[PDB]
């Protein structure tokens, strides 16, 4: 499936390229009216969920905050948010997880188009979901609660690169929000198996290999830059980095809290700030075979997790990681 | 393990930054040697841009973070990619997913 | 893979030397931070020598290769060894085998 | 078993320590006479084998050469010597492998003491075997063949450190020998399993973990120094480095031949010139379990090798690598 929904639903002579196109469609008026109405309806839904989050967080005494959950695809970000940000966990409970700024939250809705069934692929809807997340984020920038206080918001994106991290820091500083950043890491292979466990009937994304590997490289290479921002400015907010131990458990690795910097696991810190690259290394070509499945299973003690890992992997046995994720990603 | 705190934490972080900055520079140096040896197409941002969008929705306006991001990806992450046209398809894929 | 030859081989080797020299220096820097944090006994060659032979049968007459070899081994290779007396037993073991 | 054979068979007030002791016993006269006679007999045997090697090598047109086989314990050094140094292979065939300079060649004989059975451990005989190898080497330095040419000799030792490599280069230069150096690498875990496969009834050494890990670190960290010696001086001789691919096959990785430097496998070259250390990493504590045995077996396709690997490992299942090699090493 090829044509993007931006192309399908855009009106008229679409600028080609990237920027040009981006600006043109950033105007809600350049869409067919039914599509414009669907946009409005999704943004109203997202907005209502984000306000529910913000009123929960303020009622629990949280000053205006940008909670930023950094880290690569399928690293266990949601589980860390839930367990290690108790105020936000309480809020997300009220919205069943909705309300965060993240293009992927729009994809299931755009891919169904109120038709009752998914008829576009994730890639086909991505540009449009990105335009909606940007509009959603723009309307939250100065959004207030019933007390007149700036609303707290949650940015759930990879946040790998310096330009992105700088942009969100600037947004926070311009709107008087603290930044509460939890940065979550897992080894690249853990993200790959995490992606193959995600089911097409779920709403979690299933990207192909290059997305996950290039995401890994970018998140690890730029990590210490993000930590340096907190080390340099105690007033910015707090930073915690969680990494994955050999048995799959998340552990605290480094933190800057109330200005105080500490390294809770120096071995992991050494490891997870580097992409562990070589001149020709290729995990993309590694074939999923019995021993790889057993090698991953050997470090997974929880029965439900182990069974789901195993079944996802067996489905692509004999394929390279690159072939397995490419096939997995192509499912609707 | 025991938590590093105060000056030990700061000195660990400072030394680790130096290590990873050496590794960062080295990875690209060695990749460029290899690329020369195998006759990989020389990285040219303008030509790549004619065939894919590298802007991140116009979020990347600079060419110093932009050339630096893509040229490094081209050489370090994708050593078996021989041509910008091949690389273009990779960049397009990256921007089809969050 | 394709053989690197001539100037490409020499430039690969030169860049790789720089990478591994950074890694060599870094490993010891970071180990010394860690050792300070956990209160590992400070490396002292004279005291170690009172309790094991570090000479390699008198083949190591210098103290610049000698201090450099053992202090580095002590900090980098044996981070969980807290004392020179423990380390001594390790050095004795090394010299009981080819 | 404790007391060294140097202590047992040395006469009188033995200097304590290292040097002092080394010099004292370097004198054949400070041994009990029976022990002195055993020394003489072993050196005569070694000498006769080394001369057989040298007359073979000269008859096959080899100029006076110091063949140096560098590399850690149980890396597959003997197999490379045999297959990749055809002139030396032809010579070693005539002596059944005897004649090389290496303390371990004396150990079985010193540990039996002409008694008919091994009664001292390898560690108990090591100092004395080292004194014999030094005496053997000293007598070979200016040893000539029947043509009056300096004899070729083989130095089969780890040769990890700059001081050692410099000493052998100096010996070669002082006696007009070329240096033909083959440097053989395998991953540390391959050496560890190689050691557990060596049987006590064999003569190959079975050292404990620290020997093998510290050997690995030293051989990898100093490798490029050895290569630089050949790059700088084309007249010194030739250098070839063999590394281990994922399937266990040895492959050429870098070489300096006739002055020409080439990198035949740049990925492996990057890898095998570094010890891959971290601030607290510990392979010594890794436990030999089913999956580790299967993980090693997955990359071994040859039936005889795979079966021997497996049986050696199962014997120590449940133990850490450090406990497994310590127990293995303690066998006589």
């Amino acid at each position: 499936q090829r044509k993007g929904t931006d192309e399908i639903y855009g009106l008229g002579s679409l600028p080609s390229a990237g920027p040009g196109r981006w600006e043109y469609l950033a105007n809600p008026g350049n869409w067919h009216p039914e599509r414009r109405k669907l946009h409005e309806k999704l943004l109203d839904q997202a907005r209502s969920s984000a306000l529910t989050l913000a009123e929960s967080l303020e009622s629990d005494g949280c000053q205006p905050t940008l909670f930023a959950l950094r880290g690569n695809t399928a690293t266990g970000k949601t589980r860390i948010a839930t367990k290690k940000i108790p105020v936000l966990a309480a809020a997300l409970k009220k919205t069943a997880g909705k309300g965060c700024v993240n293009p992927d939250v729009f994809k299931s809705s755009l891919a169904k188009s109120e038709t009752g069934a998914k008829i576009f692929s994730s890639a086909q809807v991505h540009s449009e979901s990105s335009f909606l997340a940007d509009r959603f984020e723009g309307g939250l920038r100065s959004q207030k609660t019933g007390s007149g206080a700036i609303a707290s918001i949650v940015v759930d994106k990879r946040l790998s690169r310096e330009y992105e991290i700088d942009s969100y820091i600037q947004l926070a500083k311009e709107t008087g929000r603290k930044v509460e950043l939890c940065d979550i890491d897992a080894p690249l292979e853990n993200s790959l198996v995490g992606v193959l466990q995600r089911k097409p009937e779920g709403e979690d994304p299933r990207p192909p290999y290059p997305v996950v590997s290039s995401g890994f490289v970018a998140v690890r290479s730029n990590r210490m830059y993000v930590i340096d921002r907190f080390i340099a400015d105690p007033s910015l907010g707090n930073y915690r980095l969680f990494g994955t131990a050999e048995d799959g458990e998340k552990v605290m690795v480094a933190s800057v809290i109330g200005g105080e910097f500490s390294v809770e696991n120096a071995e992991l810190y050494e490891k997870i700030t580097s992409p562990q690259l070589s001149v020709t290394g290729d995990l993309a070509d590694k074939v999923i075979d019995k021993e790889l499945i057993d090698r991953l299973e050997n470090n997974i003690a929880d029965p439900e997790r182990a069974a789901k890992t195993r079944a996802a992997l067996e489905k692509y046995s004999g394929k390279s990681w690159s072939a397995a994720l490419a096939a997995h990603s192509e499912l609707i | 393990m025991k938590t590093l705190t105060g000056a030990d934490a700061l000195e660990f972080h400072k030394k680790l930054k130096e290590r990873n900055k050496a590794l960062h520079a080295s990875d690209l140096e060695l990749a460029l040697v290899h690329a020369d040896a195998v006759g990989k197409e020389r990285f040219d941002l303008e030509e790549l841009e004619k065939i894919c969008d590298t802007s991140d929705a116009g979020r990347l306006t600079d060419a110093k973070e932009r050339n630096d991001i893509y040229e490094r990806m081209y050489y370090v992450e994708y050593p078996n990619v021989m041509t910008l046209k091949e690389f273009a398809h990779i960049v397009e894929t990256l921007f089809s997913w969050s």
